[PDB]
């Protein structure tokens, strides 16, 4: 993929037209953007209002996706507590949900240096389960416990 | 032999002419001692008696170095594990020699 | 944002034109109303704003001015702890001194121009010279270190902005540029290395806050060490980030010795300033840590962390300058029974302590969880050499409390009526922040 | 950035490549190349020459 | 009398200090302290370090025997004359996911060797 | 309901430590009494509705305690079984305390800082205890941290006070430290901090490991026990409270409501230190340092019967629970015979007139603690030793710890009591007042109550085992009791003298690692920063 001066210019321009559009009417709302601007730029930084913008949208994603790790937290906690002790068979799913969401929001921005956030050890489980299938497939001796059913309440 | 030099009223004077000591902040001041002064003095003051000897280079190689190069490398080996943790390719560090551009992840990209 | 920049602008011009014996009550009133201002500079500042809160410009580049999280943390906490430093300090001399320094530092906090940040942040050289080598109080040496330390730091960043400006064309933050050059990376990290004390860089701060008065130390610990932290989520981390994920083992290694050597020499000082200067130092470390980091929850842990800083260490200060002018001793080792003989300094010098011990109704507990997650997500081992060295944050601050704590001393050292009422701002602020309203 | 929640800097992609375009339609040269003399004395390759 | 005891003073310091002074504890009372009990003076017992090693030498050996024996010597086997607790098939499968848990040690179930590997799990976690 | 137990001890510490100079000493000893007795009608009912009725309630005071990016955390409060009973226990222990203290505490100057500090130190307990979520516990953990060592330390002009509480403020920094980072772990692969998602079947070795080291701190073990011996200094209430209750409980706890523990490790750990604290507790001369190991072996006890068994948890806690009172009743008492005779070695103790109360209420828990049928303490002990038999090596030691316990027990009983008069001829005297008289009713109910309620659902249940196994417990117990009774020699001058010097664990830290942690300070500051950096 390689982008041509006559390209890059051409969407400077578009970008240009996209900024005159939404400063003709007010928005309160201007920098919680519902929509991200769609760009096949090798930078971002390259056009600074789709930057900006992008960066807003991101932005509002994250906070969103903190709420909704909340409420799936407490969907979690309510369930825990209803049930008693058929907790560990009747909540298996909530918790997988809640913690799918804890990988979505913490892995989304981690960070440049950041390592992924293995909530639920599935990647421990994969890495697991795919040494296991080699050590066996070629007859050699794992010496690594093999992958497990259920590693936490959920994942 | 004292009186009170603070006055609630607000009617304070400072009597320097006074026989008596005025009872000020100065009242409540610790005694000194000439020893301890001079235990203060050459503890500040411990430059002086630096000496490069072996046993302070050795000293000075083994913790302060020493410590250092643990720190570098465990810091390179966590900095290893993450790279083939995250799935990234080997980054390029400052004194790593690597044959591959790679530093920041891209967000875009799946890894 | 424009009321408080007037607002500071008018602080230094009140002093030109009062009548020289009202001049601290002018100055505390001005304090008042700049503290005032930053309170409605906050009410101003809509989150919904999410990139800067505000920015205003007075046509130039260099005029370009603005708030985002951290200056805003930064600026609040500025002018939350002026008035306290105005109360200490007599004299128009030492007024006029502290004045200009406070309208120096809290202009560069919110200036988006690298070249203003620098001319605003460096105008205040000569006065801490002179304010650190004053007459009967004050060290030479000290002076002459930090000044040195702060000329050579501001002129490679200086430079940087220099390249920056050349090569770009402009040097303001708010202009998206990227740089992968590493001598352009090290010319800006120089002055974030020297500002926020990392070893070996680190000898200037202790010499200055020793030999500087009350309410220089109190101003240096609360906020002019935090300036760092506004330069590196603003002139450094967008531009340089590559440097530092480049850097990261380099980067980390530095810090952490920094947390190491300097919480090994706070265990061989014998002076209370000297012992709050190294705390200092050793605190620094995590939060330069944790903004290299560059993860949403470093930079957030690191600007908590300062704050609570912010407001634990010129409690500290504060203490330890009123003890000094109750017995004009530093020395541990002449200090004895201010349990008994002070009921009231003492629950206070406690409580500060506590305080800077992390401990978990105060600020620093919350602050170091986030900054220890922040670590934690980069690698385990980094989050556990810093947990497990913080014990010898606990021998020094244990063996200082016990041998304060207890003996025979035929003194009364207590706080008056002036100091229980300078602290009570900084206890309630420490108290609010602990219970979660950072 | 100038925000809490998400990393500071940005990201360029690897796969795309932007295609050089010159800085000027006509391009002189004020600096002069190296002289013969300053290779000659650079070659390392006898180290009795060098020295 | 709880309060108000006699005590004695701590006499002022009259010769110049040693450079390590801040290793002794004074408070003003007489009987000062060094800042660790037993780093230097008076041993407690007159019993040096050399000494309590030999003792721990002489100890450790008798107080290890029992452990090393189960741990190392025996078996799953051999180790006790009945097998785990036996559970319902649903029960015993969820008990078995447990690292730390008592019914991974049934040698005779068919899925032993699964549960031994799982009980020498990671030592850290691979992600 | 369940928070005013917490808001009564708060409200207590606030009165009597900032509003003492209204108060006055008879104030505090009004207002302290008063509010614990509040407090316990509290716990009860709360031990009711949760134990009995099974009904675990969740409070959340606030949310957001701490919101940075995905971290979040609420101030929110649990009252599980677990919760319920270690409440109940420490309401009432804190309750007797409160009321000892008024008597005790008459000659010392600051009644109303000490009660304060009493009344904050069990409401940190009760926060530490009923917290749903790690950083709840952490705030409980370091908060009875705190107060232990605004405690100990409470008579300033002793350098042993301050210097025993500088070396349990440090010791407790390095155990948190550990805690907080297995807390780290447990959030960032389970995505919580509440225990309910806290679950994992299994966890990196890592973990357990941090968690245990975390654990060991506060509950004294082996190589983390010095502290406790040290913390003698302090005034006997609060002995009595962090011994029994507040400070050994709290890593038990830890550990039984987080099974993330190995079974190899916790065996042999617990083993011993029981093994190693009987024998220490074996040469000790003053009164409360053997109670104070004794402390030790009994934690070393309950930190074993984990790894024996499923149920292990359960037998942990309920032995926690029976030892809770009679362990405290000990100290009291103790403190009481300390108080009326001026003396503090066992030596000097005789038999001389006192008050029936006393004398009974010393007698029955060395009962329980020597293990005498058909007690509290014999049911929750030998619930522990039946259960250890499958694991031969700590069966073995439990019951070579169970023979010192009894021999030691023994021979304080028949020291203090049986044996003739050892003080000297002068007068002596501490009058016990009615409330002295409450307190020891209280901890004689509490050991009655125990008998007939039990401590754990599977106390009575049987386990399969050979008579001759089964009553092995007593022959050890009455052997040990004999032999003590006897006050007959059982190892050599150069044992009994390794066992005085505790092992000399402290003097290897002092010879060793202080030395070195100032040598490395030497290297950074005078060599570095002072010699090397430094201009002429
Ligand atoms: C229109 C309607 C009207 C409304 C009003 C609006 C008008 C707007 C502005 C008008 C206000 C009047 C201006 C004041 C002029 C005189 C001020 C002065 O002499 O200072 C001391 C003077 C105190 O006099 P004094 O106590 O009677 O004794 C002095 C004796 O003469 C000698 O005593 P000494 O020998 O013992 O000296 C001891 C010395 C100790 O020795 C030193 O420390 C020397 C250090 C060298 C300079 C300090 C370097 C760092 C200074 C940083 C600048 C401070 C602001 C920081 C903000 C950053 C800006 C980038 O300590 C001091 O003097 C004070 C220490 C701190 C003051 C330094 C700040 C002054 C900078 C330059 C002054 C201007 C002079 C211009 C001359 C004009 C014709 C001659 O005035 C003050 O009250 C404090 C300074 C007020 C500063 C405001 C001046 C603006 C300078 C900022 C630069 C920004 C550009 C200018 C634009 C301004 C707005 C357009
Ligand atoms: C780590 C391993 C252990 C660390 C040290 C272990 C052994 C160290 C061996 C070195 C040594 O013995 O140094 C003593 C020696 C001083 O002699 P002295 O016996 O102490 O007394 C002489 C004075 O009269 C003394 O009179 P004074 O008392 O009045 O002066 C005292 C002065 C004397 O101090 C100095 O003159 C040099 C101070 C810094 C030295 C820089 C690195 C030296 C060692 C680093 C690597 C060691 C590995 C072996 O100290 C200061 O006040 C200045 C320090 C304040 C700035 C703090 C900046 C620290 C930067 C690095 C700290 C050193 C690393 C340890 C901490 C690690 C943290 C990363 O220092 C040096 O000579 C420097 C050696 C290397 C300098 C760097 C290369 C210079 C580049 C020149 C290139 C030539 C350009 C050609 C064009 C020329 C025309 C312009
Ligand atoms: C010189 C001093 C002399 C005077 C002494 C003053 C005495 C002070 C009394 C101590 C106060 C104890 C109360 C602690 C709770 C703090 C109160 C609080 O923060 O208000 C909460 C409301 O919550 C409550 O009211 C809590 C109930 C308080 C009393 C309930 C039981 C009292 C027992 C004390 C145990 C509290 C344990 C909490 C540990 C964290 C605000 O509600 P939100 O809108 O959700 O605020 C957002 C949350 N955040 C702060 C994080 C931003
Ligand atoms: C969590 C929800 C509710 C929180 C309530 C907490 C309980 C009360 C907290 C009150 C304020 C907390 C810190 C008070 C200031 C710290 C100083 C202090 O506690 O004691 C002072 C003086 O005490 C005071 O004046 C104020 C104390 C009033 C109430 C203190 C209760 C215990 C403090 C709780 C620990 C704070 C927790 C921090 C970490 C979790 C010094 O005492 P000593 O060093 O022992 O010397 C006294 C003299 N003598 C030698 C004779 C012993
Ligand atoms: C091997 C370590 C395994 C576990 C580590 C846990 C504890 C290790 C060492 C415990 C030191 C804590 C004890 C302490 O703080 O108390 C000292 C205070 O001592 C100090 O403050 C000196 C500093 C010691 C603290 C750290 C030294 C050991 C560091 C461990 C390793 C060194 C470097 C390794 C990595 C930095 C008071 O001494 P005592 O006389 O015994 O007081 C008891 C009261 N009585 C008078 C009645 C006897
Ligand atoms: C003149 C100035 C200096 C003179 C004196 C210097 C003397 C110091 C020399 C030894 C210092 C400690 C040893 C660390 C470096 C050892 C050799 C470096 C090579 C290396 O990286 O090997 C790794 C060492 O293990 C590691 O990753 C680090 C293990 C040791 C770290 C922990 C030891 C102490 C812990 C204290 C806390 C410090 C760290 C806190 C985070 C493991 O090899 P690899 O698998 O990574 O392959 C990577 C390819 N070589
Ligand atoms: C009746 C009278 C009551 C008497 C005493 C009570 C005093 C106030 C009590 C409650 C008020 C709390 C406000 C204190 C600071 C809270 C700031 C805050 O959390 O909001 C942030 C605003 O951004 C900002 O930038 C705010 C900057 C200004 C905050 C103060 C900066 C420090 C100044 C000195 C410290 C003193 C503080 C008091 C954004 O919060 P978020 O986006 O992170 O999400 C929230 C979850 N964390
Ligand atoms: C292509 C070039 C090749 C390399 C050639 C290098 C040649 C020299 C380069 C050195 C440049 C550094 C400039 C600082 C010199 C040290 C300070 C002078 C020492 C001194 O005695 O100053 C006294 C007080 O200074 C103090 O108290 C300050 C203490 C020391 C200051 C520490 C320096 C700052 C940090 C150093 C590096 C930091 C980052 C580096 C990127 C004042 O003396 P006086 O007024 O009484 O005069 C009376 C005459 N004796
Ligand atoms: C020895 C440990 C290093 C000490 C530093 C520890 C932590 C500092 C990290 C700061 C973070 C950002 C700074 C970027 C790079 C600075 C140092 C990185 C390490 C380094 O020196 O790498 C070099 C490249 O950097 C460079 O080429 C530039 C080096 C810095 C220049 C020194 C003074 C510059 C001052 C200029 C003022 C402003 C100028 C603006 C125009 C050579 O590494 P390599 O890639 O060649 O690997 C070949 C090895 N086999
Ligand atoms: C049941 C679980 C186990 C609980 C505790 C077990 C401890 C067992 C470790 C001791 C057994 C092996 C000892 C090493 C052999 C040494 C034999 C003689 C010792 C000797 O000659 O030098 C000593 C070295 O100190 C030493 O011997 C220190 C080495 C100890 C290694 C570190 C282990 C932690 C020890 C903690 C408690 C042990 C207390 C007594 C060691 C005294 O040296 P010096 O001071 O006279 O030299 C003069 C100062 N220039």
């Amino acid at each position: 993929t390689t982008a041509t001066i006559e390209e890059r210019r051409a969407f400077h321009k578009e970008v240009l037209d996209i900024v005159q559009s939404k400063l003709a009417n007010k928005n309160s709302e201007w920098a919680r953007p519902e929509e991200p601007i769609l760009h096949n730029l090798k930078s971002e930084k390259e056009e600074p209002h789709v930057y900006y913008h992008n960066n807003n949208f991101r932005v509002t994603r994250q906070l969103i996706h903190f709420e909704k790790t909340k409420i799936f937290e407490d969907e979690l906690d309510k369930c825990m507590r209803t049930h008693g002790e058929a907790k560990y068979r009747k909540c298996q799913e909530i918790a997988k949900r809640f913690q799918a969401s804890c990988r979505v929001a913490s892995n989304l921005e981690r960070g440049p240096n950041a390592r992924k956030r293995d909530v639920g050890f599935i990647y421990q489980n994969n890495k697991l389960r795919e040494l296991e299938k080699d050590a066996k497939e070629l007859g050699l001796n794992n010496p690594f416990p093999p992958s497990s059913p259920r590693t936490t309440i959920g994942y | 032999s004292s009186r009170i030099a603070g006055d609630t009223t607000g009617k304070y004077t400072p009597n320097i002419f006074s026989p008596e000591t005025p009872m000020d902040r100065s009242f409540s001041h610790v005694p000194k001692n000439p020893f301890w002064e001079a235990w203060v003095f050459r503890r500040d003051n411990i430059q002086r008696e630096f000496v490069w000897t072996w046993q302070t280079i050795f000293d000075l190689a083994t913790f302060v170095g020493g410590l250092y190069v643990a720190m570098y490398a465990t810091a390179s080996f966590c900095s290893r594990q993450n790279d083939k943790r995250n799935g990234y390719p080997e980054r390029n560090y400052y004194f790593s020699d690597s044959k591959s551009n790679f530093v920041i992840p891209d967000e875009r990209e799946f890894y | 944002m424009s009321l408080y920049l007037f607002m500071l602008f008018l602080q230094p011009l009140s002093l030109s034109f009062v009548s020289r014996s009202f001049s601290k009550i002018s100055s505390l009133m001005m304090s008042f109303a700049t503290l005032w201002s930053a309170v409605y500079m906050w009410f101003t500042s809509n989150g919904a704003n999410q990139t800067f809160y505000q920015v205003v410009s007075w046509g130039s580049d260099w005029s370009t001015f603005g708030v985002c999280y951290t200056s805003l943390y930064i600026s609040l906490l500025c002018a939350f702890i002026f008035p306290i430093c105005v109360i200490l300090v007599q004299g128009y001399r030492a007024l006029s001194i502290l004045i200009c320094i406070q309208t120096a530092v809290s202009l560069s906090i919110v200036s988006l121009h690298m070249l203003a940040f620098y001319a605003l942040f460096e105008s205040s050289l000569l006065l801490f010279f002179i304010l650190i080598g004053r007459r009967k109080y004050g060290s030479l040496s000290a002076a002459y270190n930090i000044s040195i330390y702060t000329f050579i730091s501001a002129l490679g960043f200086l430079i940087s902005a220099f390249w920056l400006n050349w090569s770009f064309g402009s040097v303001c933050a708010l202009l998206p540029n990227e740089e992968a050059n590493s001598f352009v990376a090290f010319g800006i990290f120089i002055l974030l290395w020297v500002k926020a004390p990392l070893v070996p860089f680190h000898l200037w701060l202790p010499e200055a806050h020793v030999y500087a008065p009350t309410a220089g130390s109190v101003l240096l610990a609360g906020v002019l060490l935090k300036i760092s932290i506004v330069g590196l989520h603003v002139f450094f981390l967008p531009i340089c980030a590559s440097s530092i994920v480049k850097a990261f083992p380099l980067i980390l290694s530095i810090c952490l010795g920094s947390f190491i050597f300097s919480s090994f020499s706070t265990l061989k000082q014998i002076d209370l300033k000297k012992i709050v200067a190294y705390s200092s130092i050793s605190h620094m470390a995590i939060v330069f840590l944790s903004s290299a980091t560059n993860s949403g929850l470093g930079i957030q842990g690191a600007v908590l962390y300062c704050i609570a800083h912010g407001l634990i260490s010129p409690g500290l200060f504060l203490l330890v300058g009123i003890l000094y002018k109750n017995t004009n001793t530093k020395l541990v080792f002449y200090l004895r029974g201010l349990s008994q003989q002070a009921p009231v300094w003492w629950s206070v010098w406690v409580f500060f302590m506590l305080g800077n011990l992390a401990f978990p109704l105060f600020p620093n507990f919350i602050a170091e969880v986030v900054c220890l997650s922040a670590l934690f997500k980069n690698h385990e081992l980094y989050a556990y050499a810093f947990i497990f060295f913080s014990f010898v944050g606990t021998v020094y601050s244990s063996t200082v409390l016990g041998r304060l704590k207890g003996g025979v001393s035929s003194q009364c050292v207590d706080a008056s009526r002036l100091d229980v009422i300078s602290w009570n701002p900084l206890v309630l602020a420490t108290v609010v922040t602990g219970i979660g309203y950072m | 950035t100038f925000n809490y929640v998400i990393p500071y800097g940005g990201s360029s992609s690897y796969t795309i490549n932007n295609e050089p375009v010159k800085a000027e339609e006509v391009t002189v040269d004020f600096s002069k190349e190296p002289s013969a003399s300053s290779l000659k004395l650079a070659d390392k390759s006898d180290w009795i020459a060098y020295t | 009398a709880g309060a108000g005891g006699p005590v004695k003073l701590s006499p002022p310091v009259d010769k110049p200090l040693p450079y390590n002074y801040d290793f002794w504890m004074d408070n003003g009372i007489y009987p000062g302290q060094p800042i660790y009990d037993g780093m230097f003076g008076s041993m407690v017992g007159n019993m040096s370090l050399e000494y309590m090693a030999k003792g721990w030498l002489v100890l450790l050996p008798i107080l290890s025997a029992p452990f090393v024996y189960e741990h190392c010597i025996a078996d799953d086997v051999t180790r006790n004359p009945f097998v785990p607790r036996q559970y319902p098939s649903e029960v015993r499968e969820f008990l078995a996911l447990f690292k730390n848990g008592f019914v991974l040690n049934d040698y005779s179930q068919p899925d032993y060797e699964e549960m031994k590997r799982r009980q020498s799990g990671l030592l850290t976690p691979i992600y | 309901m369940f928070l005013l137990a917490v808001y009564f001890l708060f409200f207590s510490a606030i009165a009597n430590g900032f509003f003492g100079r209204y108060l006055g000493v008879r104030g505090s000893q009004l207002l302290g009494p008063s509010a614990l007795f509040l407090a316990l009608l509290c716990s009860g009912t709360i031990f009711y509705e949760v134990c009995i009725q099974g009904c675990s309630t969740n409070i959340k005071l606030f949310e957001n305690f701490v919101y940075s990016n995905e971290l979040n955390v609420s101030a929110s409060f649990l009252y599980d079984p677990l919760a319920a009973t270690m409440t109940l226990t420490v309401v009432w222990i804190s309750c007797a305390v409160h009321a000892y203290q008024n008597l005790y505490m008459r000659g010392d100057g600051s009644q109303t800082l000490f009660t304060s500090y009493l009344s904050a130190f069990t409401g940190f307990m009760l926060i530490l205890v009923a917290g749903q979520n790690l950083v709840m516990l952490f705030i409980g953990w370091e908060g009875i941290g705190v107060c232990s060592y605004l405690l100990i330390g409470y008579y300033g002009s002793r350098v042993s006070a301050v210097k025993s509480a500088n070396k349990s403020l440090i010791v407790n920094k390095i155990s948190d430290g550990f805690l907080l980072g297995s807390m780290l772990y447990l959030w960032f692969y389970t995505g919580s901090f509440s225990y309910c998602s806290l679950a994992t079947f299994q966890i990196p070795d890592v973990v357990s490991i941090l968690v245990l080291l975390g654990a060991i701190g506060k509950s004294s073990q082996l190589f983390f026990h010095v502290w406790l011996a040290d913390a003698m200094e302090g005034p006997t209430p609060v002995s009595a409270l962090i011994h029994a209750a507040t400070l050994v409980t709290a890593g038990i706890y830890v550990l039984c409501k987080l099974n993330l523990h190995s079974q190899s490790a916790v065996g042999i750990l617990g083993a011993a230190t029981a093994l190693m604290g009987g024998l220490f507790g074996l040469a000790a001369n003053d009164l409360k340092r053997v109670i104070a190991f004794s402390t030790c072996s009994q934690l070393g006890y309950m930190m074993a019967v984990l790894s024996t068994c499923d149920d292990g948890a359960d037998f942990a806690m309920g032995h926690l629970v029976s030892h809770a009172g009679f362990k405290a009743t000990l100290f009291l008492s103790a403190g009481l015979s300390i108080a009326k005779e001026n003396n503090n070695f066992l030596n000097r103790y005789g038999s001389r007139q006192g008050s029936p109360t006393l004398s009974f209420a010393t007698t029955i828990a060395s009962l329980n603690l020597l293990g005498f049928p058909e007690l509290g303490g014999f049911y929750s002990k030998e619930s522990i030793l039946n259960n250890a038999y499958i694991n031969q090596g700590v069966s073995i030691i439990l019951t070579l710890a169970t023979f010192l316990t009894a021999f030691y027990t023994s021979k304080v009983l028949a020291q203090l009591y049986l044996f003739p008069y050892g003080n000297g001829r002068q007068q002596k005297s501490f009058d016990i007042d009615a409330t002295t008289l409450i307190c020891f009713g209280l901890l004689l109910s509490e050991m009655l109550l125990r008998i007939f309620t039990g401590s754990s659902l599977s106390q009575n249940m049987t386990t399969n085992l050979p008579a001759h196994i089964k009553n092995l417990p007593f022959w050890v117990a009455l052997s040990g009791a004999l032999s003590g009774l006897a006050t007959t020699n059982l190892f050599s001058s150069n044992f009994m003298r390794f066992f005085g010097n505790r092992g000399g664990f402290d003097v290897f830290y002092a010879r060793k690692c202080s030395n070195v942690f100032y040598h490395n300070a030497y290297v950074s500051y005078t060599l570095l920063d002072r010699g090397f950096l430094k201009l002429y």
